[PDB]
């Protein structure tokens, strides 16, 4: 009874902190951890993976942004959002003493239906691949402040992901680790660049290595370079003072021959993940050798995707085999800083993207909202279709489960029409936001959908309820799948725990 | 505030509480308590009433539960423990019935048929009989578990005796008020000494030591107004312009008591009995006339003496003519223990008796007058009904016994509701049994079969050691008493059992 | 938003602390005030003018309580239940962004057109008066504990009314003040009865007056019986010892001679509001006139309409006109207490209840619990009509609206069907209170209506929706329309107040 009261009620609570943020008119969210640490963003997943929640219920609603974010990317406002509708609509039918399995039946049910929907009124992309997920691209840009430049960002999303997609069964697939995607302030929004390469946030670590490598044999480790102490307890033992000119010569010896085995297997670039001995930077320095240290992992990896490369950590047996390849290897100052780029990938599948901010704060958005536009247009092509947005499908599949509620009749009947009420919360968030007459676009949106309009959603610039493909605001089938998914599952769960102990 | 479950089960262990407390109060081998207040003090009582009056409740539904004890004392005498204990036990047997699903409501219609039902065996069952006999036997059994002594069988015949000399005949039936047998008590030790007085006693002086220390054929006035130096209503004063005057002033004083005096005698009155005060010169002249007086009289006493020796309650003594006064072949005062008391007796009206309780201490007179009051009250009901039941537990086990069967004969929830009710009844022969430190369950196993077979009269006899024929031993519960506590305990159980929310 | 959300919930909680009282399987509640004052009733007026209660939304409802109290008499639960419905609905489409003006107006529409179904679907009572306010008086008894003797409180709350209405213009007429109601404990309640006359309780003032009067001659004063001091600063003054006795007797005179007048008048019994001084006192008592004082003014009254007295502040122009009849006056002892019962009234259109109860406590609930029977016999005998009960008028008020909601279209309809689903709340209500299933029941409910129905509501002891005249639960039409009324005028005053502060 009133645990779950309480439990609705906190879940809804976070449901309505991100409803303002969905869509064209959405607003954006501040937000100051303990430690003073401000993000100033409108990517829900980030709203809700920051904010500081405690009741229970409200970590799982939170819970159920995360997973959205996981497996789709575009989204995450909408699945809380509805989560929301779901347990605000159970909240009427538990007065009416409609049982929790009912109504988890029902939901369950509606769910399934929904999903079957989509893919009915899906739309398999064309030849039109181009423009059609170009325009998936700038939808998402247009809910981001990104906007700003979404023409720009879109083309350079698309042709990133283009890039990378490799067509096998006639079926694309894309992999992320061979788009790099770094952010660089002190620059506009509308500098931000493609650059066919990975790019390295790092710069050489010695002063007199070469500021451009061409035809590079990049030498990857995961090793630091440094004399090895052995693993037994160790000593030296000087008895003569000769001997520890002859120790000290020797120790120079090892690292000078660390060196020479990369040098020797034709390496021209070393990128380390660990540390460089300064003794050892001399050499790599007087070999003419460009290399980094302390790289990052996943840059690493990038790095070796895209140059063909293998991560040694036993330099001792550094084969050629081992050596990446790349055109050029370069320093370049982007902005204030100096950046590394490996450009002429032996493997021309791997890109990046280098976000330009004028603000620490501004670029940080500008990459996420990048991000969300990479995973759509991916997400797109691989899928294959697209439905119409702007509330147009979710208005449709409230239409449809409006009709299997009738022919699945009973109390499941009444679950099922409240799942058809809550959909609609993304046309009613899409209109108020704006600031469009909710319960007006609602009537309207009904009506044409009635009229077997499976494609009018809400134009949120001119109010009106016009042709959403047209119009052009179109998304992947795989988000609107998974909202419904993980919206549902949140709303089962809150649903069924009837109490909430320590 | 509280709902539902939590408050109901909450009222019923309520309930259930102060019932307990006066459980073991029940029955001949009863317990007292000892309450004490902050300045009276110690108050030690068998009497159910008393022990709650006096106890300080302070959740509602045990307000409720003490509410029927005062109904129960003051509506029928005896039975306030017993309807208590049942107040309790029928609320208890309820949360089971809860516990499985069925609703308050359909409990309380149960306890409705029930009752209603019991009302009529019990009146069906009910064993007739008016003779002093049995008059006496009631008496014998309402003085049980209290603290009197041995002399209950001289208590019995004292109030058998004062109910029978006041127990008038109107049309056909008998009527007994109870409000002209005048119960007293003075400390005294004895008991025994408990005096039967064919009159009215009044625990007061004669308020002038030369008084006749007894009147014969006394001619008694009754008097509202006090014997003393009356004011005008609108303020007066007094201007003395001479010496002389102030002499004078001061007579009209004397003068004004001497005519009082004479307004009395003239009347025919040697015997004056004042609800109000007497001044010493008004005394000085009563007494030179030989006028026993009496001052400060007790209302409730200046009434019971009107009734008795037939005399008027006059307050302006012009209208205080012969035609108002009682007669009482004697006004005596004589020294009850420390105390002088006046004893008007051969009063013109014979419906009329005292019992001049004695006993020692003072704790033990106090009670010992409540339980000749329970004794008194029940033996009046008795001879005004003529009817009477099986006392010590024989009545509940035959109503326990018949309740169950027709219980059958009833639907399926309320069925389950009336055979709760019928467990309820047999609370009262476990509790005899426990208090007299039997066991109550094969007690209860034992008197269900011999009551089965018909033995209506099968009670717990405590001094058999288990079940015994109360017929023989006498034991009768007074019929008006059986049914008051039934009646109260259901509406008061039925009360509380609605009850889903406390705020 | 929030001033709203906050008042809606306050308001609705007071709803539901007395929702769990309606009907046959209503609960009660117990009140103990600051004082320690207990009320234990089902009487949802007294619930609520008891509890209590501080947000002022929630003193607002309360409002409602008192109000359809004063009208009808009978129905204050189901007022509140309305009140709560209704706000608990407004809830739903407030956040639909419906403005708090269009659900005023619509609301306060659908109530119009409740009004008038109650009209529609109403039944004059034709010559079954009898049976018919007979099952009326017993429906009011089956909520109460009184249930428990509903067959003869019924009859004597229908003897009572029938006494003491006037049928003028062929249309009845009921004066209360007509019928005395007085309680004593210590009887059962089967105990009640009726008594033709007016009961007073109050004993005689002296022990000397007489117990029984035969052809009485009421003499009523709003005066007490003393000596009258003038209005200036008055002082006696003694010169002469002798003048002390000449005024002490000048003083008892004038008090008998007050006693005279009255006497000379005719007066046989003299029943005053105010005291009568001990000498007066003496005085009535040798005349051999009853004499009762302190007399409650409000039981004044019901002695004058009652004997056709008059009530005198002036004794001494106390006229032989101003004298009330009666056949008998005496004083009987009820129970423990002395009552003074003048029977035999030279108006026999004025009777008295006696309510018996055990217990205080009991005593006093019998005692609501009545006046509730009056107040529904007399409004039904005056109405001249009767709707079916149990939840049948309001699922038949809820089937009606929900057309004329697709009559009135638009945003109103929002309202209007809102409203309806609001008057929904009574069968629910009542269903649960039993334990039937409320969406079972309900939906069983709404059919049978639809399929013309007019009658049929819940019989909530065999969990069958039959005909609920044919089972006689019936109730005066009035105790309807004010409920509705009641209701909506509280939903519209909550709902416009968007703020509030101190
Ligand atoms: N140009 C547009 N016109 C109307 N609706 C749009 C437009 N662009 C996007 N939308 C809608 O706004 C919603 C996306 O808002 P957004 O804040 O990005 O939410 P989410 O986190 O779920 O992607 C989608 O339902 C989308 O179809
Ligand atoms: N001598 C007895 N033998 C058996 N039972 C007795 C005897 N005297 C009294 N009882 C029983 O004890 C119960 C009443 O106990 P009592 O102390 O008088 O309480 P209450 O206030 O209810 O009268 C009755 O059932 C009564 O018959
Ligand atoms: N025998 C019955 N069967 C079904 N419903 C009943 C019955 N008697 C009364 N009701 C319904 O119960 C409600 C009255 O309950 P009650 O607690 O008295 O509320 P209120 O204070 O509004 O009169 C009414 O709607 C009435 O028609
Ligand atoms: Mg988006
Ligand atoms: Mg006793
Ligand atoms: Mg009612």
């Amino acid at each position: 009874k009133d645990a779950m009261k309480e439990n609705i009620e906190a879940a809804i609570a976070i449901s309505n902190s991100v409803r303002s943020s969905l869509g064209p008119r959405g607003m954006d969210k501040m937000l100051v951890d303990s430690l003073g640490d401000i993000v100033i963003t409108n990517d829900g997943v980030t709203i809700l993976k920051e904010m500081d929640v405690e009741h229970p219920a409200a970590k799982m609603m939170v819970e159920v942004s995360k997973t959205q974010d996981s497996f789709v990317g575009d989204g995450t406002t909408t699945a809380v959002i509805i989560a929301g509708g779901l347990l605000q609509q159970a909240q009427g039918l538990i007065n009416q003493n409609v049982h929790p399995t009912v109504i988890s039946e029902g939901y369950r049910m509606a769910s399934e239906e929904a999903k079957r929907v989509i893919d009915e009124i899906s739309t398999k992309i064309g030849a039109d691949e181009k423009a059609l997920l170009l325009k998936m691209a700038q939808t998402s840009l247009n809910s981001k402040s990104a906007s700003v430049a979404k023409d720009k960002l879109a083309e350079i999303s698309y042709e990133a992901v283009k890039s990378v997609a490799e067509l096998r069964d006639g079926k694309y697939y894309v992999d992320f680790d061979n788009i790099q995607v770094v952010k660089k302030q002190g620059g506009a929004i509308d500098d931000t660049q493609l650059i066919n390469g990975i790019i390295v946030d790092k710069e050489k670590v010695h002063p007199g290595m070469p500021d451009v490598v061409k035809d590079a044999k990049i030498a990857l480790l995961d090793a630091p370079l440094e004399i090895k102490k052995p693993e037994f307890d160790t000593n030296l033992r000087i008895e003569d003072p000769s001997m520890i000119q002859k120790f000290l010569a020797q120790e120079e010896n090892m690292l000078r021959e660390m060196v020479d085995k990369i040098k020797s297997v034709g390496a021209n670039v070393v990128i380390t993940q660990k540390g460089i001995d300064d003794m050892a930077q001399h050499y790599l320095s007087r070999a003419g050798i460009y290399a980094v240290r302390r790289v990052k992992k996943s840059d690493m990896d990038k790095l070796a995707k895209a140059t063909g490369a293998s991560i040694v950590s036993t330099i001792d047996e550094i084969s050629s085999s081992d050596l990446g390849t790349a055109e050029r290897v370069e320093q370049v100052k982007v902005g204030e800083d100096y950046m590394t780029f490996v450009t002429g990938c032996k493997n021309p599948k791997a890109v990046s993207i280098l976000v330009r901010g004028e603000t620490e704060h501004v670029v940080d958005e500008m990459e996420r909202s990048i991000t969300d536009s990479l995973h759509v247009v991916a997400s797109a092509l691989e899928d294959g279709a697209y439905a119409a947005g702007g509330g147009a499908t979710a208005a449709e599949i409230a239409f449809r489960l409006r009709s299997y509620a009738q022919k699945i009749g009973g109390r499941q009947q009444l679950a099922i029409e409240k799942f058809a009420d809550a959909i609609e919360e993304i046309p009613r968030a899409l209109a108020e936001n704006a600031g469009l007459d909710p319960i007006d676009i609602l009537l309207k949106l009904r009506a044409e959908h009635a009229k077997g309009n499976k494609t009018y959603g809400i134009n949120v610039f001119t109010g009106e309820i016009e042709d959403m493909v047209k119009n052009g605001v179109i998304e992947p089938i795989r988000v609107g799948k998974q909202a419904i998914e993980s919206a549902t599952e949140a709303a089962i769960m809150i649903l069924r725990i009837d109490d909430v102990i320590a | 505030r509280e709902q539902g479950k939590n408050a109901q089960r909450n009222n019923i262990e309520a309930a259930k509480a102060i019932a307990d407390a006066v459980r073991t109060t029940l029955g001949p081998k009863g317990m007292d308590k000892m309450l004490v207040d902050s300045i009276g003090d110690i108050i030690i009582s068998n009497d159910g009433a008393t022990i709650l009056k006096e106890m300080d409740v302070e959740h509602p539904t045990a307000k409720m539960i003490v509410e029927v004890s005062k109904a129960q004392d003051t509506a029928v005498g005896d039975g306030t423990t017993t309807a208590v204990v049942l107040s309790g036990e029928l609320l208890k047997q309820a949360e089971t019935l809860l516990d499985q699903g069925v609703h308050p409501t359909v409990i309380s219609n149960g306890y409705r048929l029930a009752v209603n039902e019991a009302r009529k065996i019990i009146d069906e069952i009910a064993e007739k009989s008016t003779d002093d006999a049995t008059l006496r036997k009631i008496a014998l059994t309402a003085l049980s578990g209290k603290n009197t002594g041995l002399s209950n069988d001289f208590l019995a015949d004292l109030v058998v005796k004062a109910v029978n000399a006041v127990a008038e005949v109107r049309d056909g039936k008998t009527i007994v008020d109870t409000a002209n047998i005048k119960v007293d008590k003075k400390n005294g030790g004895s008991v025994n000494d408990t005096q039967f007085i064919s009159g009215i006693v009044i625990d007061k002086e004669k308020v002038h030591s030369k008084m006749p220390d007894v009147v014969k054929n006394a001619k008694i006035a009754l008097i509202d107004s006090a014997l003393e130096i009356k004011k005008t209503e609108i303020e007066a004063k007094v201007q003395i312009s001479d010496p002389s005057k102030i002499q004078d002033f001061l007579n009209q004083e004397t003068n004004t008591f001497k005519q009082m005096v004479e307004k009395i005698k003239k009347s025919g009155a040697n015997v004056v009995l004042c609800q109000k005060g007497i001044d010493d010169v008004a005394q000085h002249y009563l007494a030179k006339e030989g006028i026993y007086a009496v001052r400060r009289v007790k209302k409730s006493d200046m009434e019971k003496l009107a009734k008795a020796t037939g005399a008027k309650i006059v307050t302006d003594l012009d209208d205080l003519t012969p035609s108002v006064l009682g007669e009482a072949e004697t006004v005596e005062e004589r020294k009850i223990g420390d105390d002088r008391m006046t004893f008007v007796m051969g009063c013109k009206n014979p419906k009329a008796v005292s019992i001049l309780i004695r006993g020692g201490t003072d704790h033990v007179v106090s009670e010992v007058e409540r339980a000749l009051n329970d004794a008194i009250r029940v033996v009046a009901i008795t001879k005004e009904d003529g009817k009477f039941l099986w006392g010590g537990g024989a009545v509940e086990a035959e109503l326990a016994m018949r309740l169950a069967k027709y219980a059958n004969s009833v639907g399926g929830r309320e069925q389950l509701a009336i055979e709760a009710f019928a467990k309820a009844l047999e609370i009262i022969p476990r509790t005899l049994a426990e208090n007299a430190g039997i066991d109550p369950i094969n007690t209860l196993i034992k008197l269900k079969a011999d009551d089965e077979k018909g033995r209506i009269s099968v009670g717990v006899d405590l001094d058999n050691n288990g079940v015994g024929d109360m017929k023989a031993k006498g034991v009768v519960d007074p019929l008006r008493v059986k049914t008051h506590a039934l009646e109260s305990a259901v509406e008061v159980a039925t009360m509380i059992l609605r009850i889903d929310d406390v705020i």
